[PDB]
């Protein structure tokens, strides 16, 4: 464990894989903890369940399971073999299908966040031309915490905004209900009342508030939801691909797949409405096994089937493709037949990089090679990030290669840099990012100006001023202008009330492995956010950081797990109990295996009676 | 094709023709100077080393806001006029001396002052890595802390593992430096030092054993009983002369500040006082380790006999006999260190300088 | 930018020769200009094409061609002067309701400086004389610096900050041209403000024997004094006199002609130190329901410094005790730290004041 990973400059974690072969009919209740993790191969993650007999030493192996989704997520695990087995080498009850995963805890972690309530800014204001601007601060302002008078009381926020801006509306109430038992009934109120603008902001405020759990808690209520993907209305169809593919992720079905097959082949805008209809594949299938996902889209990228026309839909398929090949094997050569089919500037830097799930890793001699090769182009950037990380050879180069690459045409790369840094700016701050943001903000339309100001939040989305203080000068350039430049203005200033101004942002987990899940929301933003580009879409695209946001909690649980307060070392509000709000805590407890930091199930030696 | 013949053509065409400009400008008739003052006029009065008198206009690529008077500007040698603003020409050659980057040190050779390493980490480490701690809760971070113990403890080595984690500049002072005696020139030194941190803002400030003159101690560079009148309250107006609410911490250290001038302590700048004892015996083994991690012992040696012995002794103390030691078993050329030369080190570290008190009990 | 806006007039104010002219002092006015250049150089001179024979004056800066010497533009007097020009600032923090309490301090002080700069008419009528010093001493630790910068911002004018090791030099008798420096910019910016900064350094009566190579710090004084009151009575700004060591300053400059106003700061009684933390309440986090005045009566009493560090430690404890914000437990816990806790040392409480 503290040996392999690194011993050198570089990291190589491959190592892992050849003990399958030795450990196949034998493995260890040691050794299946070190498989199940990092890598997390299929065949491994099922042999700590056989190798431990123990039901309840079974349960903290679910609450890890749950944060590692990658290979067991869609049905098999969860759902029916997870409402409940009996025999030796499974043993998945009703409690690992809830309090494990987001569903139980995190309404008890909701009432937590009442208590701890701040100063708000959130007002209804008159017009609803300003009404779009105070809903997209409602949204991550309010989240976790549960507000009524806005909702209820003052419907002029909401009932005043029509077409789009009546859809992003309701997204900030799903946001306000989101992490709750029950987010569908909460919405009953827009969910049918005459047009189908009101319905439709149901469908997001609902696929935002299910975020987390895909099979619902006491309910399948999202099995159901399924029926509402292929509607002929206009605007309903267009909250319905992107709200619910973010409550679908986890969830492989041949019905939500064949239903995205026409609506992305086609291409209807007035009708159809097909924005994210690419990346709905991306985000719900990550993590997934699918061979067949990558050849319907390879076949309507070269003939361009039904009435697609217009080659930026035709290079969107071909980036939807990237989180398509993740895990897949080698399956990626559906992804290098459409490269060579239609030459885009972005697919010359993905032929290089197919190889980071391909080979089970990345940092290689020659991919660091082809990249220098291509570069001297958008995508390029994907795979020196996952470099960074692991390796502190290239972070220092790359703080060289994404200055220069900022300066293109296309808006691609100049969102992807500011992300990919966004998220570990809270561990790493770097102010070289934020210096290139200056000629980012003004440069010729006004447009790229209403960009710039949401990816500044991105950086610093969670925390408020702070470290920020340097990027701040930025956004004092920004203030008001008129009624629609409100909403320009509050991009930035909406994420960084988010959490009531403290958020964690992390992709990974304490099992030393990223979350693909949460990784399919970073590619998500990047291939689109075309609203505030040319070509205006639809304004919902703002709401999709809440399907890379992680919650934040740690279970206090007894020696069989039960939801019951036990005294320990405390986190981050001064009692820790089931659901409670902590964030990067380390335990020094022992407990029953793959011991871990955050949830975790502590026992005590027999000769005393503790709850430690 | 049609954006990047109507960006990138003529960005690299405009590059060439402003370097071509410069001839006339930055050309072979080119000189430097030393600026005086400026004046709203575009006008200004420079003189280079040579001593010349040049009274001409400003130039383009530079404003007055970057013009200060005491700095070194670029002229012409014909036209003589002033092309911009530039850095100490040579630069001061400060670098690396009493400051750095990110110095390489851990908590484990500081270890046994855990009780009092917790007081330095949140008045120091958590405001500058965390700002979010006292913006949010509206606290004000402690602007300084003071040190204080006996020599040994790793004094310098404390605030030398927070410069690593801050990745920050670490700043530090000699006492004996600010009082070096030419003519005057105690508080000329002082304000130097405190001018290069307010550019760049490393937000670091600390001063390496407190000495200046308490009596004497000097023989090169004195400075009368003047000297310490205008240095102990030269540091005293960096902080009483400047209110700087979230920037500058000055951190004072030295072996004794009892005999400092209560005014020079600065009440209200810092409010953590930080003394320092010996480690424990427990805290031992982890320094001991360290050094023996790579040294070969005997089957008869034992670690927790040389922990035991250790009584009343510094952090260098713990690697002094294991330095002892290993040169014992150089000298005869041989593999393991026997436990002979483990006995001969503890016993004679102990006692060498002082072995009696010389008169009565105590 | 700007590369093309400016090279357009670089055929006529650059090609031609007008600028380069060498910068020289003008002696002798006889109305013939004797001036001297700075490479120890005299001549003799008129007029130029658009120099008026009222702006030569005697003793002052005068630029002269290098090739055939003619008087074309005046300078700016007094070149020489650099590290003055860097004690001028612009827009102080410290405002007028930051010092803690309203007391005899701040009336005082507002009246002698404030009031004439802002209504200079008031006492026009009465036909009476201004106090030009003031006098703050004090105990050290109570915040006199505080309450300095506190008129600054009321003024809004020109803040010259001298400190009292500036005036010794590295040079014998150019201490004596630094006093200098200080009172002629009085003349050029008028209305602005000089403060001293522990005068106590140069300031004093040493008497002569027992050092021999102390006779350079009591010479500074002596022309400090003939710049403020000499043969000629000049002078229009105030002045302000402060340092943490009266008794040790000179027996003479106590005394009236220079300094008028003597204000000496006192240790806040109960009323005075319940507005320290009062002004304090409005940051960090007050728990509603507590009261800082039954916490002021623990503190005995002692300097402003210690203070504002029971505010500052409060804080300090709910990350080490586990509490959310500072409640009054915290409160009573400071008491022992900031006061009982630091009773060695860290503290003047009756220290120095006369020895």
């Amino acid at each position: 464990v503290a040996c392999v990973p690194l011993l050198p400059p570089p990291e190589d974690v491959a190592f892992l894989k050849t003990a399958y072969s030795i450990y196949l009919s034998q493995n260890e209740l040691t050794d299946a903890i070190a498989l199940a993790v990092r890598l997390g191969e299929e065949d491994m993650i099922r042999s700590v369940f056989d190798a431990t007999s123990d039901p309840v030493m079974h349960k903290q192996l679910a609450y890890i399971l749950a944060a590692q989704k990658t290979s067991f997520e869609y049905e098999g695990v969860q759902d029916i073999i997870g409402n409940g087995k009996l025999s030796e080498h499974f043993l998945y009850l009703a409690k690992e299908l809830n309090l494990t995963g987001p569903k139980v805890p995190e309404d008890i972690y909701k009432s937590h966040l009442d208590n701890s309530k701040s100063v708000f800014s959130s007002a209804g204001l008159d017009s609803a031309q300003q009404n779009l601007a105070s809903s997209f601060v409602n949204g991550f302002l309010n989240l976790g915490y549960c507000n009524d008078k806005l909702i209820v009381d003052n419907d002029n926020w909401v009932y005043k905004t029509k077409g789009d801006g009546m859809t992003s509306a309701v997204a900030s109430i799903g946001s306000i209900y989101q992490w709750n038992l029950d987010g569908l009934q909460q919405l009953d109120k827009y969910l049918y009342v005459d047009e189908p603008e009101v319905k439709a902001g149901a469908l997001l405020g609902i696929g935002i508030s299910a975020s987390g759990v895909h099979d619902g808690e006491v309910e399948p209520a999202l099995l159901l939801l399924q029926d509402y993907v292929t509607n002929p209305d206009t605007k309903i169809s267009s909250a319905a691909i992107l709200g619910l593919g973010i409550a679908f992720a986890g969830s492989k079905n041949d019905e939500v797949l064949g239903l995205l097959l026409p609506i992305a082949a086609s291409t209807d805008l007035p009708i159809e409405t097909a924005a994210m209809a690419s990346l709905a594949l991306a985000h719900v299938f990550v993590g997934t096994c699918n061979g067949d996902i990558t050849t319907s889209i390879m076949d309507n990228f070269l003939e361009r089937t039904a009435i697609e026309l217009k080659t930026d839909w035709v290079r969107f398929l071909a980036l939807a493709l990237g989180i398509l090949y993740m895990g897949q094997g080698e399956q990626v050569d559906d992804v290098l037949e459409t490269i060579s089919a239609i030459e885009h500037p972005m697919t010359s830097a993905i032929e290089v990089l197919v190889g980071s799930c391909a080979y089970t890793g990345t940092g290689d001699v020659l991919l660091i090679q082809d990249l220098l090769h291509r570069l001297t182009l958008a995508y390029a950037v994907l795979g020196i990030a996952l470099i960074a990380l692991g390796e502190d050879i290239g972070k220092e180069m790359s703080l060289r290669h994404f200055g220069h690459l900022m300066h293109y045409g296309n808006e691609h790369i100049r969102r992807m840099v500011p992300l990919a840094m966004g998220i570990v700016s809270v561990s790493d701050p770097q102010m070289k990012v934020f210096d290139t943001l200056t000629r980012f903000s003004h440069d010729a339309d006004l447009e790229v100006s209403m960009n710039s100001i949401f990816a500044m939040g991105l950086c610093g989305a969670g925390t408020n001023n702070a470290r920020l203080a340097q990027l701040l000068r930025q956004l004092a350039s920004y203030y008001s202008r008129e009624q629609d430049a409100l909403f320009i203005t509050r991009l930035a200033q909406g994420l960084l009330h988010l959490g009531k101004g403290t958020m964690t942002m992390d992709v990974f987990n304490d099992a030393h492995v990223l979350n693909k899940v949460t990784l399919a929301s970073i590619l998500t933003t990047a291939v689109g956010l075309v609203s505030p580009s040319f070509m205006l879409k639809h304004h919902q695209l703002f709401y999709m950081l809440n399907a890379g946001i992680r919650p934040k909690f740690i279970l206090a649980l007894n020696d069989e797990g039960e939801p019951i307060k036990v005294n320990v070392r405390v986190g981050q509000p001064v009692l820790l109990n089931h659901g409670e709000r902590a964030e990067l805590e380390t335990d020094e407890y022992i407990s029953y295996t793959s011991h871990i930091e955050g949830v975790v199930i502590l026992k005590k030696n027999p000769d005393y009676r503790e709850e430690e | 094709f049609v954006s990047n013949s109507e960006i990138l053509k003529p960005f690299e065409k405009k590059q060439e023709e402003e370097k071509k400009q410069l001839e006339e400008i930055r050309g072979n008739p080119l000189s430097i100077g030393t600026l005086e003052e400026i004046i709203d006029d575009d006008h200004a009065i420079v003189t280079s080393p040579t001593m010349p008198d040049y009274y001409v206009s400003i130039l383009s690529f530079v404003d007055k806001e970057l013009l200060e008077p005491g700095c070194s500007v670029l002229l012409h040698h014909k036209t003589m006029s002033i092309v911009g603003v530039l850095q100490d020409d040579a630069d001061p050659m400060v670098s690396v001396m009493k400051m750095d980057k990110s110095p390489t040190e851990s908590y484990s050779d500081i270890g046994g002052l855990e009780s009092q390493i917790q007081e330095i980490k949140e008045s120091v480490e958590l405001p500058l890595t965390h700002p979010e701690l006292y913006e949010e809760m509206g606290i004000k971070p402690p602007k300084g802390v003071i040190l204080y113990g006996a020599p040994g403890t790793g004094k310098t080595l404390l605030a030398k593992a927070v410069a690593n984690q801050t990745s920050a500049t670490f700043l530090r002072i000699v006492g004996s430096e600010l009082i070096q005696k030419y003519l005057g020139d105690g508080p000329r030194l002082c304000r130097q030092i405190f001018k290069v941190a307010g550019e760049n803002a490393p937000s670091i400030v600390f001063i390496d054993e407190i000495d200046a003159i308490g009596t004497k101690r000097y023989d090169s560079n004195s400075g009368g009983e003047r000297e310490i009148q205008r240095t102990m309250l030269e540091l005293l107006n960096q902080l009483d002369g400047f209110d700087d609410r979230g920037d500058v911490k000055v951190i004072m250290a030295t072996n004794k500040i009892e005999t400092l001038d209560p005014a020079l302590i600065r009440p209200g700048r810092i409010d953590r006082k930080i003394l320092f004892e010996n480690p424990d015996l427990s805290t031992k083994k982890k320094i001991l380790g360290i050094h023996t991690s790579k040294m070969n012992l005997s089957e008869d040696v034992n670690l927790e006999t040389l922990v035991t012995t250790k009584d009343d002794l510094s952090g260098a103390d713990i690697q002094a006999m294991c330095t002892e030691a290993g040169l014992l078993a150089l000298r005869e050329r041989r593999m393991q260190v026997t436990a002979e030369d483990f006995k001969q080190a503890k016993e004679r570290v102990m006692k060498n300088k002082v072995e009696e008190n010389l008169e009565g009990l105590y | 930018a700007p590369s093309h806006l400016w090279d357009i007039m670089g055929d006529r104010q650059r090609l031609g020769e007008e600028h380069p002219l060498q910068v020289a002092r003008c002696t002798k006015i006889i109305k013939k200009y004797v001036i001297n250049l700075k490479q120890i150089a005299k001549f003799v001179v008129g007029l130029g094409e658009r120099v008026s024979p009222t702006d030569i004056e005697e003793g002052m800066r005068v630029g002269v061609d290098r090739s055939k010497y003619n008087i074309e533009l005046p300078l700016p007097p007094r070149i020489d002067p650099s590290v003055t020009m860097m004690t001028v600032e612009e827009k102080p923090d410290v405002t007028y309701s930051d010092v803690g309490g309203c007391k005899d301090q701040i009336e005082k002080l507002r009246e002698v400086v404030e009031l004439p700069l802002l209504s200079p008419e008031r006492f026009a009528t009465l036909g009476i004389d201004p106090p030009k010093g003031i006098l703050l001493y004090g105990p050290p630790g109570t915040g006199k610096t505080l309450c300095a910068r506190a008129v600054a911002n009321r003024t809004d004018a020109t803040f010259i900050r001298v400190i009292g090791s500036e005036l010794v030099q590295k040079y014998v008798g150019e201490g004596a041209r630094m006093v200098r420096e200080l009172f002629e910019m009085a003349r050029t910016k008028k209305a602005c403000i000089i403060f001293f900064d522990e005068i106590d350094a140069v300031g004093g009566a040493r008497f002569d024997d027992g050092a021999g190579g102390d006779n350079e710090v009591q010479r500074t004084m002596l022309e400090l004094i003939t710049q403020l009151d000499g043969f000629d009575p000049r002078g229009n700004i105030k002045v302000m006199f402060a340092t943490n060591r009266p008794n040790t300053l000179d027996p003479a400059l106590l005394r009236p002609g220079r300094i008028d106003r003597k204000v000496e700061f006192s240790l806040p009684d109960l009323e005075g130190r319940a507005n320290i933390f009062r002004i304090h309440s409005k940051s960090m986090s007050v728990e509603r329901g507590i009261r800082w005045e039954l916490i002021s009566r623990l503190c005995p009493n002692s300097t402003g410094a210690e203070l504002r560090s029971v505010c500052t430690e409060a804080g300090m404890f709910a990350i080490r005790a586990r509490r959310k914000v500072a409640t009054e437990k915290d409160f009573l816990k400071a008491v022992d730290k900031v006061i009982s806790g630091y009773k060695k040392f860290s503290s003047t409480s009756r220290y120095m004041q006369y020895n």
